């Protein structure tokens, strides 16, 4: 209905800028790509009409951070639309407000829901305010083994400490005891305030026995928002997602219904506007707690995207054009679930001695494609040369079936028919 | 040959019409040219290093060398090259 | 026969050598350059090709058997396109 | 250094342990041998010919001489082989 566009370009690399490039390609729209001096051999610029080099005196990872260059390259190829992807400038809410200060739109929420999100304390106020029971503990930041004694005699001994400044693992340490409780507070604060900045640590329980559900939320600009589905990534090395499964593996439907209920709800009071994600968490007798919101599109959408069979990309881009879900296609009676479908990252990691990063040069590579396979080759070629600067994905394997053992066995023979060597 | 249209290559023509169909047929057997390094289109790439030519104001490409063989069957070498990420093997 | 169902429309297509110009007579040579074209809805199922491939000229002619699948006929058509697009065999 | 221990490898080791380890670190670090020809093993193949090697009675893989790169960095060469039917690259 309103106006649409004519070019977009990508600020990312990698899986990333080859969906999006794919998808803009299917609308027939103009491609414009960046990359850094040091990311000069990758694939992702070759499927791209346009290609600029940015960050030429910067570091290799920060090259890609930098606001300026960035929006001058957009100003000077007349540029209608930026699209954020995952994990640069993505969570980053002043580049949508330069982007929007300079007449070009932004591919996600307005930058006032990404300032809501982000920050935990927000986040955990809004949750609260309707429904949604959050994990107990702590509402403001704790800096004193005191009041973290109160609030471990209160609720319960076994305590985590959650910190601030990153959301990744940070001192992930559980205490069992007190001896050991005061040492690693001191060991624990006194690395929060060294290596981080702010010393905002949390008191909290430790479920036992965690499984974590995720949920795909869809919107748009008419305030009608649309979920996708369900997943399960509950298989965690240390802190971090391995594998993915598509439908709920064994879910009560009240608790399917509920946590999707909710989710839509927490969705609808922010006035969430764009592809986004909301986590949970379950015990075992039952209990749904809440963790926290992203306001990007996740890499393991691709498994959710062969259930429902709906393009999330192409609907992300009809949603930022202006166009309303009704005239899409796209209701909540509309789709439904079809299959199973199940996801591995495949990673350069020794898996033997502490899933240590491995460099080198790829000497044999070799790919797999059967009946319910799908590739995404990120950056995996006859003679590449694998970076310690960046990420260490190779590709992106996605297995579809009808049942969950048929996917597991197609998975199985996908890998086993891979060759990498060197 | 071909079907473009343009005043300018038939005046061309009319000054010179045998060196305007040796320089068309170049140009639709070469692709587009004047788009290379001096040097570059000169001597051609030095062994093993990555250069770089531009094509467009967002078509660039970097090439690297990698080895040349020796003549296969008909006096045809095999010369092996790298794309930006990629190799080529040309005949 | 009750639990077999339609879902969606695919289009079928065969990368072959031959000349859709003069005769559709096929050709012989070395492949130099081959690159995959993997997408959403894209199937691929590669008989011979790769780097530095020969085609026999006495055996069969084909390539590459690719197979689009979509929700309706347009978009299956535009899959196929954009992916055929993607597909670069040289030489 | 054990991985494959029968009571005769305990009598190898009890004539000679370290003529054994020398051999059992070269073989594993350098894979499986005998099969492999008198040329081959000795001598090794030459560029511009095809040989066979037979692992094993199930298989039997080509192996194609396509030529050898120069030293550049790290001292790690590279050099382009083919099995039946791919290209080869190792470090
Ligand atoms: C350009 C196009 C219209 C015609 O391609 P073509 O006739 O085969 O050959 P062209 O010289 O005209 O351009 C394509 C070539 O330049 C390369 N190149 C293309 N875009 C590039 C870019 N932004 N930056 C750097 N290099 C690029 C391509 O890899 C291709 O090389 P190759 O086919 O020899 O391997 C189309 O094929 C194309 O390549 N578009 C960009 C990529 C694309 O369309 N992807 C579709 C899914 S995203
Ligand atoms: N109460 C809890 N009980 C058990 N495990 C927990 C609890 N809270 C957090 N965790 C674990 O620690 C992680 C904390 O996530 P955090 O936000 O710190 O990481 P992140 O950098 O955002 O990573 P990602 O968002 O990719 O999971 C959870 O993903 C989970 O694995």
């Amino acid at each position: 209905e309103y106006k649409p566009i004519k070019k977009v370009m990508v600020a990312n690399r990698g899986e990333i800028a080859i969906r999006v490039f794919r998808a803009c390609t299917e609308l027939g729209i103009r491609t414009v790509a960046i990359y850094s001096e040091q990311d000069t051999g990758q694939m992702h610029r070759q499927k791209a009409d346009e290609a600029y080099l940015i960050g030429r005196g910067l570091a290799p990872v920060q090259a890609y951070l930098h606001i300026p260059d960035i929006i001058k390259v957009a100003k000077e190829n007349n540029v209608d639309a930026v699209h954020p992807g995952y994990g640069f400038l993505s969570e980053r809410a002043d580049f949508a407000q330069a982007c929007q200060d300079a007449g070009v739109r932004f591919i996600g929420p307005s930058p006032e829901v990404v300032r809501k999100m982000g920050d935990k304390v927000e986040a955990r106020a809004i949750a609260i305010a309707a429904g949604v029971p959050v994990v107990p503990g702590t509402d403001a930041p704790i800096t004193s083994l005191h009041e973290a004694h109160e609030f471990s005699n209160t609720y319960g001994f076994p305590i985590i400490f959650k910190a601030a400044y990153g959301g990744g693992g940070r001192g992930m340490r559980v205490v069992h005891s007190y001896e050991e409780l005061e040492e690693n507070y001191t060991r624990a604060y006194s690395e929060a305030l060294a290596a981080f900045g702010n010393g905002a640590l949390f008191v909290e329980k430790f479920i036992e026995k965690p499984r974590h559900i995720e949920v795909q939320i869809l919107g748009d600009q008419y305030g009608n928002i649309l979920h996708l589905y369900e997943r399960d990534c509950s298989i965690q090395r240390r802190h971090q997602k391995v594998v993915e499964i598509a439908p709920a593996a064994h879910l009560d439907p009240q608790l399917r219904t509920r946590l999707t209920s909710d989710s839509v709800k927490l969705a609808k009071q922010v006035g969430y506007e764009n592809a986004g994600t909301v986590e949970f968490l379950v015990d075992r007798h039952g209990k749904h707690y809440f963790i926290e919101v992203n306001s990007r599109l996740q890499v393991e959408h691709t498994v959710t995207e062969e259930i429902t069979d709906v393009d999330l990309v192409h609907a992300q881009i009809h949603v930022a054009e202006g166009r309303s879900l009704p005239d899409l296609g796209l209701r909540q009676e509309n789709i439904r679930i079809n299959g199973c479908a199940i996801q591995c990252r495949v990673t350069t990691e020794d898996p033997a001695r502490s899933f240590q990063p491995d460099t080198g040069r790829i000497e044999v590579f070799r790919s797999g494609e059967g009946m319910g396979i799908r590739l995404d080759n990120a950056s995996a070629f006859q003679g590449a040369v694998i970076s310690p600067h960046y990420d260490s994905l190779l590709v992106k394997v996605i297995a579809h079936g009808k049942d969950h053992p048929t996917a597991a066995t197609k998975m199985s023979r996908a890998l086993a028919e891979f060759r990498v060597r060197g | 040959h071909g079907e473009e249209v343009t005043p300018e290559d038939v005046l061309s023509a009319a000054m010179y019409p045998d060196v305007f169909a040796h320089f068309k047929d170049f140009t639709a057997t070469f692709g587009p040219l004047d788009s290379l390094n001096t040097r570059l289109f000169l001597q051609g790439p030095k062994i093993a290093e990555e250069f770089e030519v531009e094509l467009e104001r967002g078509k660039t490409l970097h090439i690297k060398a990698l080895a040349v063989s020796d003549l296969n069957r008909a006096g045809q070498r095999q010369v092996f090259f790298e794309l930006n990420g990629q190799l080529r093997s040309i005949l």
